[PDB]
């Protein structure tokens, strides 16, 4: 949960370092790349947060078909 | 419930007689319609040329065959009637016989009507085709004969259903 | 798809072993008061048992609806926020503060009650709300109650 | 005017530009949508 | 479907036989065809419209006078029926479909029907009104043929306007205002001022494509001959004449075409 | 008592099937005569589509025969389930045959005209008509399956 | 009880409506194919795809009818009124969806075939339209299967 | 006892009516596209928007039908006539809204496909009109969702 | 006992009829808008006024449906027939009013598209006609709300 | 007993019929004014009278329906079937009269738009015709009010 | 008893039918008068006589409705099934007569507008048809009043 929350954030920083190294050829190009990386990280983390908050404490238990 | 009971309490003899009469009526109507359809084209062709009267008469004969089959079916249904005793007026056998008679009559009438309409349309086309060219009359007559089998099939089905009559 | 824990229309082994375990029910049916007791939540994806269960439809439908609402709120917020950046970049007049601020505030606040209620129900586990009573609370326009 | 198109960004920029254009240096929603559209179209077809 | 056998079957058979039999000699053939058509007397309205087709031209010719007495020599009952100069035009406004509309559209009488060009304009307007009236009686496959004929007439008028009648005030606006897919997309021919431009406009309709071809023949003629000759060439489609359908108009058109071919034969 | 519906199913199955069969045969026949006016040889071979339409009546006739044989009252107690099943089985067969014949009549009528124009496309018309005629066979399969449920 | 009198009726209606829709599609498809192939016999083979696309609805309806028929078995369990009603609802829904999809596919295919010889791009456009139409038939079949499956519990 | 019949009928009616509306819209759009794309290849893909815009309504209807079908659970709660009436009302509302949206979308898409050969500046307006029309489908889905949510609270 | 079987039906009918009227109006409005945009693309954006106003009827219908759904509260009070019948009648009235307003707005927009295409000087008159037409929808919504308000027996 | 059903049905019928009549009248008036909006925009502004008259008729119908609804107070006095029947009859009469008046006024305005466009001197005649038409709606409203007042006389 | 369930309904229907007939007649007459005024503004004022004469139907219907409403009074005396049936029959007869008279007067006035516009000599003479129609309406009203006079005949 909260440990995984830092894991997603930490994953972006390494990706941020790779993006900076790759796009250092262009400053304005690097600025655009950083926005894309941040947006992708935020979207993935939000999707995971929704998927985890839904099943964290379910209100309805799962019944299995026969 | 009460309405359902009244519906189930209807007399089956009336329904059987209605179906028997309706078979003959529908067969006659279909045969007459087909005869008129063929006759319009036959008269037009004769006005164009009186050479193909013998060829045209085949369509009229085929149309009248439907009426003949319907009359035969009606005679069979009339033979299938019984005395309708008061005690068994609502017996399961009487109800089954009446339902079978009604179904056979409806099937015979509908099949006769369909066959008559198809034969009339085919003959109307065939007379004009023969007027256009007498060489195509054989194929048109064969097609009309093949299409006439609908009435025969319906009559066979009605005859098969007629064996279900068991009125005491 | 990895998030959804569904692979080629089939579940598989999540990062955990089993999120939910049948409470007792060594021989009892799944449909029971005990039902299934969850040891811990599977972090990689949805619970594998939930996908193939009879209760798959309601829970998955509620989760998908909540995710769609949250994603729409986020997209609308991003689009509204882009207005201030566009106004500053083009050096637009006071119309941004005059109109863009209320435009980005009204819809944000209107959806904020629903988004916060969804989050709190997810966070606080307020089962007295579920998917339906959230709309029920949002339904009433009048005060009190 | 048209913003400079990269080798990979060209397709997404063309897809987004099908709604119109802007000023010489005005707002360019293509920058966000280059990843936003993949960030949303994935959900409707999520199956690994 | 059963309505054909209910009524009109004998007349349809007679018409089909007469058409199948078909193939001062030209005048004699025209008189024989007119007599055959007259002796045939729902389908009454169709026959009335078919007669009114040529009756519009007959009335336009009779509208002269100016040697007006010579119109009796061409009193063919097929098109020159007696039942089908503003004072006389008002009297002639009855018993014709296009006459009531032409009374208002051509209220200038000879002013809007000058024998040089404006008489052709009045004739085109009357033809457009008659075509609209015929298309109003929808319900059969003949609607496509009527639309094709009206489109051919309109396109021929537009081509003639763009060729040389543009100097006669038959401009792009007049290509549809006075010159009678065409009922919806005739605007493409307003700028077809050249034979190549005419072919390009015809390219908008793939069926009409390659119909113009080199445009040396057919399109070379003015008035309504340019695209009407295309319809004459394609009249083999009308030669199909599928049964159990209104084919009286098709038979009349075939007889008229045969008469025209016989006239064009003349002394070999 | 309920057996009235079961008996009605067999009659309806034949009646509705023949209703569509005649309509298909009429449209197919009319086009054949039109082609036979000019193309003498093409019309003779084109009669197959009319023959194909007439087959649908045979399929309905057989389905009716099975329903009639299974309505033996003195043999087994024809409960309401048997009557309901037989009526349902006939209804599908009759309705499907009516639709299947109607498509064949519409397709066949155009096919005669198409063959008279370009003889090359005759194979294509047969393929489309054969595919359309499979629906009547599909209805026949459903009729057999439904009628087979008369066990109890 | 009286539940079979509705369940079997719904099962029959599913196949009946599916066949009606398939025939309505196939008639228009064949008319358009003949109209196109009258002038361009080469594209006749390519124009036959919508016919098969429409005919697939017949197979879908037959499968739904087979499922519905197999779903009723008094010898196995007492088919209460709820089971028969749900089966009839599934049959009616599947049949109506199939009929609508067939009519739409027939109209679209007739239009495309009429426009097929005008431009070769029609070979792709009409195929895409037919696929989009058959998507509705597939969705209806899925809904019918789900309803038929849910009909099996009946408390 | 008879309430599940009403509920299943309502779900089936929702699915069937949504399918019919989507089919009508798709047929109209297909006719328009076949007419338009003969002249130019632009209508082959640049104007295929209504083809999927109409199927979106069918997808929404299928989702609503699946939700309604999942709503019924006799083994979990003995549904009274209230549940059946609510399910039938929700299904009818969803199906009617789907049919209306399908018809409107089909008409608008046919008009847009016809106008495609005209000035392309109208593409934005056509898309806006199509979206405004399709908003009815979303409104109907919302109404159906609200009805389904209120359905299960029967006493 | 049978009151909900009428109230829910009335709410659904209200929503359905409002949607049908909105679609009927929007079809003609969109046809006219497309025709005008083909003729004159300049005013295409400003010609969507009837198209936009059409959705107001659907919004009002959805609001009425939501109010009717909130009206049925069996737990709060045993729903007697006097409340269910009133709710059903209110829904029917609102739906019929919405359908009539939608048809009128569709006719008005179909006329006004051509009217503005010939001369944009009639835009004010077209807007006034549309407002007068929508007054009927507003009156119908008000009447439906008033009728639904009387659910207290 | 069941009187509230009759009363609510009558009120709903009154509102629906009044709305339908007003809509028909407004549509006819707009169709008529479409030509005047281009032929002579100066006179087009004065041409909005029939729309206002139709709106007035609709308002009168709505007012009558509101009065009828306000007349139903079950907690104050028990509503016998006599009062419900009287209220339903009053509503039906008011709605029918309003619909007829609206249709007549719409036709009159549609004719009068062209009549005034051809000649401005026909405005007086158009106004007189509109007033005569609105007199019928006024009489219908008066009759409905009288019937609503008499509806409470039962015991 | 359930007397107003028919008596009040008939009283309402009388006014409804009279209003509908008067509206149809007035609409036809107004269209004709607008056409005539467009032809000649001089005759517009003088040609309003049929329009005014068509208004007598509304007055007669209102009077009949008021009389019927006053004829129902349970407080004064209980009305049996016959007492309400007779009033309903009188109202129906009056309404049907008013509708027929309105339709006839509308057709006659529509013809007479053109007749007066063409030949002013026959303009005054044509009023005989309108007089006959008004006499028919008056006879119908008298018959209705005679039928309604039997309200107190019951015992």
């Amino acid at each position: 949960f909260l440990v995984t929350t830092l894991v997603f954030l930490v994953i972006g920083i390494i990706a941020s370092l790779c993006t900076r190294i790759c796009c250092n050829r262009g400053p304005s190009t690097n600025l655009l790349h950083l926005t894309l990386v941040i947006t992708a990280t935020v979207s993935c983390w939000m999707m995971w947060a929704i998927v985890y908050l839904a099943q964290m404490k379910p209100l309805i238990v799962p019944i299995l078909s026969e | 419930s009460s309405w359902s009971r009244a519906l189930v309490k209807i007399s089956p003899y009336t329904f059987s007689a209605i179906g028997i009469a309706v078979a003959i009526g529908v067969s006659v109507l279909g045969a007459a319609w087909g005869i008129y359809i063929t006759g319009s084209s036959l008269i037009g062709a004769a006005i164009k040329a009186p050479r193909i009267t013998s060829k045209n008469l085949i369509s009229v004969i085929f149309c009248e065959a439907v009426a003949i089959y319907g009359v035969i079916v009606a005679i069979i249904l009339q033979t299938k009637l019984e005395s309708v005793p008061a005690s068994q007026i609502y017996a399961p056998e009487s109800l089954r016989a009446g339902y079978a008679i009604f179904a056979s009559g409806i099937i015979v009438g509908f099949a006769n009507l369909v066959c008559g309409l198809c034969v009339g349309i085919i003959g109307s086309s065939c007379a004009l085709s023969d007027a256009q060219n007498s060489s195509l009359f054989v194929k048109i007559l064969v097609i009309e004969i093949f299409g006439s089998a609908l009435g025969l099939f319906g009559v066979i089905v009605g005859i098969i259903m007629s064996a279900q009559a068991s009125w005491p | 798809g990895l998030i959804y824990n569904e692979f080629f229309s089939v579940p598989f082994e999540i990062f955990s072993h089993s999120a939910y375990a049948c409470r007792d029910l060594s021989c009892s049916e799944a449909t029971t008061v005990g039902l299934i007791k969850v040891r811990d939540t599977y972090p990689f994806g949805v619970d594998p048992v939930w996908h193939g269960s009879r209760s798959e439809l309601p829970f998955l439908n509620s989760l998908k609806m909540k995710m769609s609402i949250l994603l729409g709120v986020a997209q609308m917020n991003l689009g509204i926020i882009l207005s201030y950046f566009n106004a500053t970049f083009f050096r637009i007049g006071v119309n941004i503060w005059c109109q863009f601020i209320p435009q980005i505030i009204f819809l944000n606040s209107l959806f904020g009650y629903l988004s916060l209620l969804i989050i709190l129900k997810w966070i606080t586990g307020s089962q007295a709300d579920l998917y339906h009573v959230m709309i029920y609370m949002f339904l009433s326009p009048t005060d009190e109650l | 005017t048209y913003f400079r198109t990269n080798k990979f960004t060209s397709a997404f920029q063309e897809i987004v530009d099908a709604y119109g254009v802007a000023k010489y240096r005005e707002a360019n929603p293509g920058v966000f949508t280059i990843v936003t559209f993949p960030f949303l179209f994935a959900v409707m077809f999520g199956d690994w | 479907a059963m309505t054909f056998n209910i009524h009109g079957g004998y007349l349809e058979a007679i018409v089909r036989g007469y058409r199948a039999g078909l193939l001062t000699i030209v005048e004699k053939c025209t008189l024989k065809l007119v007599d055959e058509y007259k002796h045939m007397l729902p389908l009454s309205t169709f026959l009335e419209y078919i007669t009114y087709g040529h009756m519009i031209d007959n009335v336009v010719l009779i509208v002269t006078g100016r040697d007006v007495q010579e119109l009796l020599e061409k009193c063919h009952p097929l098109g020159m029926f007696d039942s089908i100069m503003r004072e006389l035009y008002r009297l002639v406004l009855v018993d014709t479909p296009l006459a009531p509309y032409f009374s208002e559209c051509i209220t200038s009488e000879d002013l809007d029907d000058m024998n040089i060009e404006i008489m052709r304009n009045t004739l085109y307007k009357a033809y457009l009104e008659d075509f609209y009236k015929f298309c109003q009686k929808l319900g059969g496959a003949t609607a496509e043929i009527m639309s094709d004929l009206l489109a051919f007439e309109a396109d021929r008028r537009a081509v003639n306007i763009t060729i040389n009648s543009i100097g006669t005030e038959l401009t792009r606006d007049d290509r549809r205002k006075l010159y009678s897919l065409y009922p919806y997309g005739h605007e493409e021919l307003a700028v077809c001022e050249d034979i190549d431009q005419v072919r390009g406009v015809m390219e908008k309709y793939p069926p009409y494509q390659s119909i113009f071809s080199k445009l040396s023949y057919g399109e070379s003629q003015m008035l309504d001959k340019a695209f009407y000759e295309e319809e004459v060439k394609r009249l083999c489609l009308a030669f199909e004449q599928q049964f159990h359908y209104g084919v009286f108009f098709a038979y009349m058109r075939l007889r008229e075409q045969e008469i025209r071919n016989l006239m064009w034969i003349s002394e070999c | 008592t309920a057996p009235f519906f079961g008996f009605l199913g067999a009659a309806a199955a034949l009646v509705f099937s023949c209703m569509g069969a005649a309509y298909g045969t009429a449209k197919s026949g009319v086009g054949v005569a039109s082609m036979g006016v000019m193309r003498p040889e093409l019309v003779m071979k084109s009669i197959v589509p009319v023959v194909m339409a007439g087959v649908l009546g045979i399929y309905g006739l057989i389905i009716a025969v099975i329903i009639s044989t299974g309505i033996n009252p003195k043999a087994k107690s024809y409960y309401l389930f048997d009557g309901y099943a037989h009526l349902s089985s006939g209804l599908a067969c009759g309705l499907a045959g009516l639709s299947a014949g109607m498509a064949i009549g519409i397709v066949g009528d155009a096919g005669v005209r198409a063959n008279a124009q370009q003889p090359k496309l005759f194979v294509g018309m047969i393929l489309i008509l054969i595919f359309a005629e499979a629906l009547a066979l599909y209805g026949l399969i459903v009729g057999i399956i439904l009628s087979s449920r008369a066990g109890q």
